[PDB]
């Protein structure tokens, strides 16, 4: 597992040299924007149930064959498994946002997820579509300007979007 | 533990026990020994009849189809395990047997009793049993290839001290088994988060001299007492009485409303 | 390729009557298994047969220990 | 799925045993119950449309707010009513499957496992489906063994829901 | 104990579940079988002494050496014959217990478990007991469901011994 | 696992449709054969040891190379393993006869047996021949009109024959 | 009991190691947050009664059927209203505990664990409590860090119920 | 376990009442001295090895019968266990210092330790003497005025000494 | 590596939980410490060569036998001196990594784990490295939060060595 600091540390250790001034300055900039990252993490986890549920409902609306009998999301057990994956993907994206590195997302969630879905017959393209729906919902929530100290969060929104892209491309 | 405490506590064989690991390209006798070790420890040292053996599970273990952990799981889920540890036992006794057989330790907390009770109530015997084998504790101690062994007598990481003491309540000796429906010895100890004195091996015996009666046998009566006479100084009390005064001591404890927790030969 | 008789739990769930083979590589010494009593014997491709009902657990276990799930095949 | 025949085989296989007289008695009990189960399923599927429509209407009458307030989880619009009728049809169809199979296995497999977190996720109260199943209990018109077995499955769904 | 009622409750309790229609059908099969099983037990009980003596003689006839060669494991003396008659009486008595209980559970707990170690330690041929069981099966004089249940227990013991 | 009822239930649930009158009538006909099916299961079970032992002896009578030293059936452990396998195949065939569906024999015993026997060096052809011998013994015992209410058991015997062929074809 | 300090010790003790600088920063974060949490709990405590009655009224407004339908689970009488007000007060009080504790530990220990069983066996709709929690969010009048931490606890409860 | 906040929380929930103003101000006082608590934990941790080793050396000097052959500290295995028990007690004292509550120290370390030592034959009085030496040492590091901001740490020192007293009372 | 961010996420993941307020406080404490850790790392790397050279000389001064004793493990010749300076540089560089990361993780991953077998196999006394770390402590010139965190790492290494 890596965070934003430990990734630079590991690369420096492989080279066997101290962090340069530029890398230290880069991490200082990361710390200066750390408050936005925490607050963005908080806003996604505060609306996690709404994000997962709205994305899933929209997904079955545009892909009715998932919930038709014989569909992969049909029956309660498979439907519950589907929402659980939605929730798991969202949770690990928040982890990656919190740490600032994608290592937690790739090593603990997307590791073998593609071949999990292939082996189970799960339609990973529809999983990716649901993940993109979370992306639009979660990015709108993070970018909501009401009840918060105004600032620019463009960098963290792009980073969160990138984590969502990693998960959607992994399951596809 | 070291020898000097081990002989007193009767845990010499546990201390000198060597973990058994099924390595790759193991011979027939190694699989035989591994199967025997699993039966000994998962079934709590019972005389296993040949008709109660898991012939298909041990065939898959022999043919490298499954791991030692899978074979341990198959034995734990088997109807033989159910009959002798689940179907005639209370739930708290059953899960302490699970802790002894699968993780090699005594329960640490009453929350661990609260867990595996709700888990049974929601997900059945199979989910509850799989909790131990799929746990983090099972993975670092035994992994996929080491037969589980008792660990309660040794200092473990992320262990409570009570575990060592409570170990002697679930491990009664090398020549003992978990065969007779019986209630747990740890119920009150776990619920009220206490520790009981360890009386195992030679630890239970006490000096007799001329104070013991005609047959030179003292008995230790551990009781819970309150004021019902003379002043009571402690809630817990221990009484050492000869055989000839055992009935009288019992009857006067009874008429004071004191609860007897344990009687052992001392 | 045997195993489904003992790997699948005695619960008669049709979903649970499915086992899968996990191919895992690179089982390294990590900070997650510093206090492991047993030692890692192989870091190459190892095959773990996992029933459906435990696939959630096993992959987590693999992911904490640095193992890379390279392939998963129906049994 | 959990059925008398498969459970007998699964527990015999767990013990590595051939099928003894106990499993044969279980099959005899299954045979005794099977004709009523098949006849109950046929009777239920004959007026399944009327049963589902009446059950949906009973839920609407017992819970008028479901047809009035706006919301994804409510049947105010036609989409909600179609989703609701489809759910009742899901419940009734799986109940007929249970009657055919001889146990609550289809309900556990297809409906019961995971229903509560579906209901929590989509804000569907279990009380709605309980009223629907109560209507199905009160209006199926079955008698004898067929009535008792169908009601056991319907009460199983009700008890799982509540 | 391997009996349908204990089996049904064991499966339900292992699942932490109430008794569903699956368990009810198990009880129905047990009820459909019990009277025939009980009168098979009584028919076997009333003819038990003659059956055991006849079974013992059949073993002595098929294996004449058991009545001649000296040895603790043989029936050359009256002591060995009493042991043999007691063993066959044990087989018949626990078979009646199986008929009463409706399953092989009495045979498993009282006789089958560990019988291989017994016949090996005291060098008793299991083929002798198989011959005794075959005589009992051929001479119990039962019919129908009574015959079927009783023969299943006798053949269960025969298969266990071989 | 599937039995004869849950098999058509699973097919119907996948299509999301109720069982038609024809399917229920077929299940009713199955119930009408239930007594014969129980008789067949009971007869094979009561002669399981005889079937396995006679077939094994016949299988070693011809094909003597199995029991010569160096052969696969040589040594006590491998002979016990061979005998065990014959009994296991027979036991799962009885399970399939009892359930009226072949899922239990295939999923728990047959699937993966051929590759397992190839890896161990077990001759698949010879064990298939033993299964054929178990087939002939079991079918004679089931088709024994003595001591039973005589009737037409042709349908249940054909099903048993199909299960034995399934075992032999999957193992070869 | 999830709080920053207890979890730091739980992690360190699970690794059997002394508290390093990682756990010190955990305590530093708890220190930076504690005053805002304490002022949040005090502000909620002083305003608890109006918040509880207003939350109950908001739930009655959004779900009017709770106030005329007869039944043990509804608030059409004074007994139901008392139970409703008490439940919302439990929610409000345990949220203040979380603000004091610095984590969701009071919510997990006292309210969240088993709430699903309770709302189902007494057929209480979790949507009622979601609106009650939403009203408390909209009317607690907190600002800054106190508002952010209190809303996280209220949203934690909401996500648990939804 | 419990920390200083959750102890008040658990008591309040049992009473079923909100924390009063006095309890909230008491916890405000507690977080006002949080920095000194962190300093004391860090200072004991930084010299934990020296604390354990110096206390053991002093203990074996004052009680030579422990390291005398036949003693309970004789042999490397027992000496290693003894040093480990000293480090363990010190670690749990720091845990109780960190949380502000003694629950971790009691529940995990102290409960069952007297019975364990009596059963092992470990002299509880000698362990109690060792804990006093660690206590004496650890308060010297905690109260060392060099290289730290001036202030009054008498309250936290008394709390740490109370934890060490609990340890010594528990073992004997 | 062990750090407040990674440890918080690992604890949350082990419980399968979203990041609650406890984890946010952990991140806040890490942010409160991170700037001082970065200037601490900058000061140590700005003065790395003099610190390493002085640390080697201090080790040689306190343990003069390493300068004149012939052996693979001693620094009598230039090769031993290069190895000794390289080891101290390794210690200093990983401490800066720990300051950057905010935890003892780099020390545990890169240096602490296995250092005992290394010192034993190559006959390196840990007392030499303890003296080198003390020199770095006494001459790093750090003040405030920088010094505190840096000395925590250095004493972590010393306690691990001693
Ligand atoms: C082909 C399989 C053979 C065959 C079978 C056959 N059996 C019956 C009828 C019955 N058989 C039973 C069976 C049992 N009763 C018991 O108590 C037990 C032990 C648990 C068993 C196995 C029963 C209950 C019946 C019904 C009543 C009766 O005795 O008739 C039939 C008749 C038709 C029917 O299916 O009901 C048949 C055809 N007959 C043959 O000729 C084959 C060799
Ligand atoms: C009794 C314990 C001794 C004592 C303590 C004391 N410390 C402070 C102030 C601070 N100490 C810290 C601590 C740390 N900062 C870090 O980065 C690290 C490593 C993770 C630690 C351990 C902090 C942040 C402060 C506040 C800022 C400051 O530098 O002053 C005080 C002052 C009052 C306060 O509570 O802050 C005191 C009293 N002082 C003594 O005299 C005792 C020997
Ligand atoms: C929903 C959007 C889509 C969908 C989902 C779906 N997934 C499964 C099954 C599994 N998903 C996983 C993945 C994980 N489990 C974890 O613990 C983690 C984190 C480490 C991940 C990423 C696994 C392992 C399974 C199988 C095991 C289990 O479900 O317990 C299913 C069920 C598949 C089946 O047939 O049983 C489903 C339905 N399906 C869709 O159609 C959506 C597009
Ligand atoms: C035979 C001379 C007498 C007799 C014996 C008897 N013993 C048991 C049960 C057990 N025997 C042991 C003993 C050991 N197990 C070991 O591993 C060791 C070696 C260290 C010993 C000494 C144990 C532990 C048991 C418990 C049960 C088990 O199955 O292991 C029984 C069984 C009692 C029962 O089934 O309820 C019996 C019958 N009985 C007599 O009547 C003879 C005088
Ligand atoms: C009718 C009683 C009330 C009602 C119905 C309603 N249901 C949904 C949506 C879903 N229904 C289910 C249920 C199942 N799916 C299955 O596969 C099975 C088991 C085989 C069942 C019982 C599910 C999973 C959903 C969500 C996904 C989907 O839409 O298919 C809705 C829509 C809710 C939403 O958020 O879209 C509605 C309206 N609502 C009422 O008001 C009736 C009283
Ligand atoms: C006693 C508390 C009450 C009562 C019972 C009663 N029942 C019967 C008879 C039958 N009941 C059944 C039961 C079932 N058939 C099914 O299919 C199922 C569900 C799977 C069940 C539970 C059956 C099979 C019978 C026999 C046939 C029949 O219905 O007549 C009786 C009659 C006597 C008998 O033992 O058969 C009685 C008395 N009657 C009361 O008044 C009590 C309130
Ligand atoms: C009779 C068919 C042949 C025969 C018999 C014979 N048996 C024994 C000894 C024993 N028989 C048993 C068997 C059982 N005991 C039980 O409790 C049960 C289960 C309910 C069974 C089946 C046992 C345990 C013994 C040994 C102990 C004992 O003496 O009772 C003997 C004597 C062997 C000896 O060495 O004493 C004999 C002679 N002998 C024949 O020749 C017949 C063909
Ligand atoms: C006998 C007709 C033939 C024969 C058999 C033989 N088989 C093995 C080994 C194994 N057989 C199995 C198969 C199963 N085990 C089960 O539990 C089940 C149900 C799931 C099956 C189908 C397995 C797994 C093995 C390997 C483990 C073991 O050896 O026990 C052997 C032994 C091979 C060896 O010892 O290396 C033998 C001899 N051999 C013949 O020649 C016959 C044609
Ligand atoms: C109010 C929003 C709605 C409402 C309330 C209502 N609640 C109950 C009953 C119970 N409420 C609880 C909840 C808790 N108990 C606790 O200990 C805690 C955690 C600290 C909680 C959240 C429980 C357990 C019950 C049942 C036992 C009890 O009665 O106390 C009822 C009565 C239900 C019944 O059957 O008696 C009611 C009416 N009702 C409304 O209409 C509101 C919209
Ligand atoms: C980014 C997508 C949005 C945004 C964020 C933003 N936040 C701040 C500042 C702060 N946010 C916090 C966060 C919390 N305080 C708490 O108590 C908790 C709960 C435990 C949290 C999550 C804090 C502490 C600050 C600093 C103090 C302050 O309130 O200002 C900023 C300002 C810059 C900064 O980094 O401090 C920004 C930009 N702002 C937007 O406009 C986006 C929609
Ligand atoms: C040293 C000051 C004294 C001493 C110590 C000593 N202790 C043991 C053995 C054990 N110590 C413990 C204690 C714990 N284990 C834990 O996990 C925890 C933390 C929660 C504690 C407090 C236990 C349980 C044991 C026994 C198991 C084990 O040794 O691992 C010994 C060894 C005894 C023996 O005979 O081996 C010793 C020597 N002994 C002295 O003489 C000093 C006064
Ligand atoms: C200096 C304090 C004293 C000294 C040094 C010395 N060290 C070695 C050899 C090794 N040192 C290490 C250490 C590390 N390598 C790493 O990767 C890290 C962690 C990042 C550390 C701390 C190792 C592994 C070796 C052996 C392999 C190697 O040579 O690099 C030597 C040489 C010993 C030998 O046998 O060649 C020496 C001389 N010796 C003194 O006298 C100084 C006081």
């Amino acid at each position: 597992m890596f965070d934003v600091f430990t990734r630079v540390v590991s690369q420096a250790d492989a080279r066997g040299e101290y962090l340069s001034g530029s890398q230290l300055d880069a991490l200082s900039a990361t710390v200066a924007e750390g408050n936005k990252r925490i607050d963005s993490v908080n806003r996604i986890t505060g609306n996690a149930s709404a994000i997962v549920s709205n994305a899933a409902r929209a997904l079955f609306a545009e892909q009715p064959q998932l919930i038709q009998p014989g569909g992969n999301a049909y029956t309660s057990r498979r439907m519950a498994a589907c929402l659980r994956d939605m929730e798991i993907i969202l949770r690990y994206v928040t982890y990656a946002t919190f740490t600032g590195d994608a290592s937690v997302l790739e090593d603990r969630c997307l590791n073998g997820l593609r071949e999990t879905y292939v082996a189970l017959g799960v339609p990973g393209a529809s999983v990716a579509a649901g993940v993109q729906k979370m992306k639009e919902a979660a990015l709108d929530i993070v970018n909501d300007p009401n009840g918060i100290t105004r600032g620019d969060c463009s960098a963290i929104v792009a980073e969160i979007a990138g984590y969502f892209d990693r998960a959607a491309a992994a399951v596809a | 533990t070291s020898l000097v405490s081990a002989q007193r506590l009767g845990i010499v064989a546990v201390d000198e026990a060597i973990p058994l690991e099924l390595r790759s390209r193991s011979t027939e006798e190694e699989v035989d020994a591994v199967i025997l070790a699993v039966y000994r420890q998962v079934l709590g040292n019972d005389h296993l009849m040949s008709q109660e053996r898991l012939t298909s599970a041990e065939s898959l273990l022999r043919g490298r189809e499954i791991s030692v952990r899978d074979f341990v799981r198959a034995v734990a889920l088997s109807e033989v395990y159910r009959q002798k540890f689940f179907h005639s036992n209370p739930q708290n006794r059953f899960i302490e047997l699970n802790y002894k057989h699968l993780l090699g330790r005594a329960p640490y907390d009453q929350s661990e009793i609260a867990f595996h009770t709700d888990l049974y109530h929601q997900g059945g015997y199979e989910a509850e049993i799989n909790s131990y084998i799929d746990s983090v504790e099972y993975t670092e101690n035994f992994g996929d290839w080491v037969v589980p062994y008792f660990r309660g007598f040794a200092t473990q990481r992320n262990q409570k001290t009570v575990g060592f003491s409570r170990s002697f309540q679930v491990y009664r000796g090398y020549a003992t088994s978990d065969r007779s429906g019986s209630r747990s010895r740890l119920t009150r100890e776990l619920a009220r988060n206490t520790a009981s004195p360890v009386y195992a091996g030679s630890t239970a015996e006490s000096l007799r001299g001329t104070s013991a009666g005609s047959r030179n046998q003292m008995y230790r009566l551990q009781v819970i007492q309150g004021a019902a006479g003379t002043r009571v100084r402690r809630g817990k009390a221990e009484y050492l009485v000869s055989y000839d005064n055992l009935s009288a001591k019992l009857q006067q404890i009874n008429r004071q409303g004191d609860t007897v927790t344990m009687i052992s030969l001392a | 390729m045997l195993g489904q008789s003992s790997l699948v739990g005695y619960s008669n769930t049709q979903a649970a009557n499915r086992v899968f083979v996990y191919e895992v590589s690179g089982l390294r010494q990590t900070d997650a298994n510093e206090n492991s009593a047993h030692d890692i014997r192989r870091s190459g491709s190892v095959f773990i047969k996992v029933p459906y009902a435990r696939m959630n657990d096993e992959m987590r276990r693999i992911s904490r220990l640095g193992g890379t799930i390279v392939n998963i095949r129906p049994y | 799925m959990k059925t008398p025949l498969t459970e007998a085989v699964s527990t015999a296989d767990s013990q590595g045993r051939f099928l003894s007289s106990t499993e044969l008695q279980i099959a005899f009990g299954r045979l005794r119950q099977a004709n009523a189960g098949l006849q109950a399923a046929k009777a239920l599927t004959d007026n399944a449309q009327s049963l589902v429509n009446g059950a949906a209407q009973a839920v609407y009458n017992k819970f008028p707010y479901t047809t009035q307030t706006q919301g994804n989880n409510f049947a105010a619009d036609q989409r909600g009513k179609d989703k609701c009728a489809r759910d009742i049809g899901y419940y009734l169809r799986i109940v007929t499957y249970c009657l055919v199979a001889g146990g609550t296995g289809p309900l556990d497999e297809y409906l019961i496992a995971g229903i509560d977190e579906i209901n929590r996720t989509f804000d569907l109260s279990p009380s709605w489906y309980v009223e629907a199943l109560k209507y199905i209990k009160a209006n199926h018109g079955l008698s004898g063994d067929a009535r008792d077995e169908a009601n056991s499955y319907l009460d199983y769904a009700i008890n799982a829901l509540s």
